[PDB]
């Protein structure tokens, strides 16, 4: 129920634009009261089936051989993560063994698990296949408020979709509400803003279509220098209040030494294998 | 952002070995140092100081894009700043893309990505 | 062995044995395995060398069976590991034969063949300097409706019998549940179960 409740609120936001995409359940226990209550309350868009994962007849059923995804929750309290991670494991061997070519988006709580799991030879991570480790994320957002605190509830508020609330009452909570309003967006800009510098475009698009820009798709790149002029056919990933806003930002036109130091790659710093009595 | 670059050839060398192996200094590892970084910086010193009470976060967002190619997603402001009165109370949080009209307090903290040198 | 010594003997037309072993785990008895192998109907320089991969526990609760072979090594690795398979010249063997002592401590007929599954994928997921799916396999499967998994062009369909399904056809799997008939056969005709001891 918590777990339906939550990703229905975060899939089915207002702040979207205007998706008809159906959400389709499959699970082997049938639902209990409170369950059956919330598809009803999401009767167009919702629709559940009793199967298991492991069933080719199953998976047939659910028609995942036209699904545009397959999303795999995780239990993250479970008592044994060794034993879920397995689980989870076998679900997406049996997903890819029936269809090699969905897109699988699953959640696992261990790092060597998703090691282990990335090795399955139809697990392609260019086509889409997203494994969202839960430790790695949660550390990574830890370490980032170590640079700067308040980091993490930074990143975190611009993935949940959140309306705008306000109140009459003069309190910090009517600010964090305020700034908690934007989450982070994708799309294409327009014509008028190729052959300009980033740094350009981002002062015109901040208060004048009311848009600010992180970074534009050498691939994915944070924060452009000034020296870096868009291309032709670009995506920005804007923060906003929604989607509807970031249209704007297409619909535009001037409507005014051996030393090894570092890692193979040259991104980490690195050093030889200290033995464990040397740092204690 | 978050693990601070994990591109498809470490992601296949931690596939294959499961460590990090260190390597010589090359040309092409001295280019891959240029990706900007997250920071703090503080407004009661240096050259954005100049916004004290009352400046406009549209001033700050502009002059500090404009002449350090550096934008703020946000203001790590103290809890109590919009109170009238004085409190000992040091705990802040999270302001996220505030209008350009919106108004600045001496003590404050920013959120922003800073260029490498 | 270890790593360095492993990558620089040069091993072909091996066998390479893969062992999910643990300290709590039942005994496999490899020395049924290695026997035939070592038998003396082949010439010394015929004799396929074997090297074990699994948990050093595991393998130091079971060598004192298997100290009087030849041509024997042990790796304490992980089978799931992509250094150790690659330093043991999997692209190479003769067989790679793949086994779980964890398949009875356990009761949840969906993890027991679960470990086998990944290794058997991370083998035949893997880039030589040809691909990993034509390296010669064998795995041991407890549940016979898991050997869905072990192929992806082969289809599927859980009421299909083991003997029909495509990677037994092939060799490629085994399961205990195929000697069922020996109870009849030994019956009718006594000398039937000494001909295939033999
Ligand atoms: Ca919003
Ligand atoms: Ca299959
Ligand atoms: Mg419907």
């Amino acid at each position: 129920l918590e777990s339906v409740s939550n990703f229905l609120k975060d899939f089915l936001h207002k702040d979207r634009d205007d998706v008809n995409v159906e959400i389709v359940f499959l699970h082997n226990i049938s639902p209990n009261l409170e369950l059956e209550a919330l598809f009803k309350r999401h009767f167009t868009q919702v629709e559940f089936y009793q199967g298991s994962v492991l069933n080719p007849h199953d998976l047939a059923r659910v028609k995942i051989e036209s699904a545009d995804a397959c999303l795999i929750l995780a239990n993250k309290y479970c008592a044994d993560p060794d034993a879920e991670d397995a689980s989870n494991i076998m679900r997406v061997i049996s997903i890819k063994n029936y269809h090699p070519k969905i897109r699988i988006i699953t959640q696992m709580l261990q790092y060597h698990n998703k090691a282990h799991l990335l090795n399955i030879p139809s697990w392609n991570w260019k086509e889409g296949d997203d494994a969202i480790c839960l430790a790695e994320l949660k550390l990574g957002f830890i370490a980032q408020s170590c640079l700067a605190q308040g980091l993490s509830t930074m990143l975190a508020n611009l993935f949940s979709m959140r309306s705008f609330i306000k109140i009459e009452e003069d309190t910090w909570q009517k600010y964090y509400l305020e700034g908690v309003s934007n989450e982070m967006y994708t799309e294409y800009l327009s014509s008028a803003f190729v052959g300009l510098s980033f740094p350009t475009v981002c002062e015109l698009c901040f208060v004048k279509l009311k848009l600010l820009m992180i970074a534009i798709e050498s691939r994915i790149l944070i924060n452009p220098g000034n020296h870096l002029k868009i291309q032709e056919g670009t995506l920005g990933f804007f923060i906003a209040s929604d989607a509807k806003e970031v249209k704007r930002a297409f619909f535009y036109c001037k409507a005014c030494s051996n030393v090894k130091k570092y890692d193979s790659t040259g991104m980490f710093h690195w050093c030889a294998p200290k033995e464990i009595e040397k740092v204690i | 952002l978050v693990t601070g670059g994990a591109t498809p050839e470490l992601e296949a060398l931690i596939a294959e070995e499961n460590a990090l192996r260190g390597g010589y200094s090359t040309p092409q590892t001295l280019a891959n140092r240029d990706r900007c970084r997250v920071a703090q910086l503080a407004l009661l010193d240096g050259p954005f100081a100049d916004l004290g009470d009352g400046g406009c976060y549209g001033d700050l967002f502009c002059k500090a894009l404009k002449t350090y190619n550096m934008l703020c997603f946000g203001i790590y402001r103290l809890r109590d700043a919009h109170l009238s009165t004085p409190s000992q109370c040091t705990k802040r949080y999270v302001i996220t893309n505030p209008p350009y009209e919106f108004e600045l307090v001496p003590t404050d903290l920013i959120f922003c990505l800073m260029q490498f040198d | 062995l270890t790593r360095s010594e492993a990558a620089m003997t040069v091993l072909s037309g091996h066998v390479v044995v893969c062992i999910f072993g643990d300290v709590s785990s039942a005994l496999i008895g490899l020395r049924n395995l290695v026997m035939p192998l070592r038998a003396s109907n082949f010439h010394y320089h015929e004799l396929k060398h074997i090297v074990f991969v699994g948990s050093i526990e595991y393998l130091k609760r079971e060598w004192e069976t298997l100290h009087n072979f030849p041509k024997v090594s042990i790796l304490p690795g992980t089978p799931l590991s992509r250094a150790d398979l690659r330093a043991v010249n999997i692209n190479l063997c003769d067989m790679c034969v793949i086994l779980s002592a964890n398949q009875n401590n356990i009761d949840d007929t969906s993890l027991q063949d679960k470990e086998c599954i990944l290794a058997s994928l991370n083998i035949k997921s893997m880039q030589f300097d040809t691909t990993g799916v034509n390296i010669p396999i064998i795995t041991e499967l407890v549940n016979d409706t898991n050997v869905q998994f072990l192929d992806q062009d082969d289809d599927d369909d859980p009421d299909t019998e083991l003997y029909l399904t495509q990677p037994f056809a092939c060799g490629t799997a085994f399961a205990v549940s195929v000697l069922d008939s020996l109870m009849s056969a030994t019956y009718f005709n006594d000398n039937i179960l000494t001909l295939i001891r033999t």
